[PDB]
Formats: structure tokens, sequence, C-alpha cells
């Protein structure tokens, strides 16, 4: 085919490869600071739940 | 002219209309901080695939 398809086709694998090591940096910094701080989605560990607790009246009102 | 009440009837909800304000804020609670600031969007595909090492989907 000719030099110019390798070329390109060299170009465009450097990118998907530069894009992909960019995302991997990104994601390891994202994971470092969710764990430090969970604050997004991810290692949210878990919590007594709110809708066992019992709002009725009890027997004695200091409650 | 008093009357004894029945076997149950001193044993219900009564209903007492009084004119003391309802206490806005019992327990004395605290500010109850606010929630993670959950992400919105549509759900692309992963970019580039799995990106787990060479394999390329």
């Amino acid at each position: 085919d000719g030099p110019e398809k390798n070329y390109e086709k060299t170009l465009a694998i450097l990118q998907i490869e530069s894009e992909k090591a960019e995302l991997r940096l990104k994601e390891q910094e994202v994971r470092r600071l969710m764990r430090a701080r969970g604050d997004g989605p991810w290692y949210q560990f878990p919590t007594p739940e709110k809708e066992f607790i019992d709002h009725s009246p009890k027997a004695t009102p200091d409650n | 002219g008093w009357v004894r009440p029945d076997l149950g009837q001193l044993s219900k909800v009564t209903k007492v209309k009084t004119d003391r304000p309802l206490p806005e804020n019992p327990y004395h609670s605290r500010a109850r901080p606010e929630p993670n600031p959950v992400i919105e969007g549509d759900l692309k595909p992963a970019k580039h695939g799995t990106r787990f090492f060479f394999w390329t989907v």
C-alpha cells in the first residue's frame, strides 16, 4: 500500500496508547483520593440503616 | 354527678388542645452534613475498552 498507511496507523496506535496511559494514571490518582477521603462513588463503606430506627413514642418520655 | 369510665375508655388517645408552641428541634440535632455529590450523566462506553495492559478491546 505504501509508507503513508503504516505512518498514519502508527500515529493512531500511539494516540490510543497515550490516552490509555493517561487514563490509567488518572484512575490511580482518583482511587487514591477517594480512599483517602471517601466522597465519590467508590470506597463507600456501610453504616447502620435509618429505616430500622423506631421513631414511635416510647413508654418513657426521655427518649 | 361523676360517672366512672368504662372498661376501655381511659386507655385511648385524647387529642388535647394546647397553646404551647411545638418544639421545632427536639433532641438538639446538629447540622446533618450533606451527602456526596452524586454524578449524573449518560453512560458512555469505557474509553479504549478495558485498558487492561495489552488487551485492545
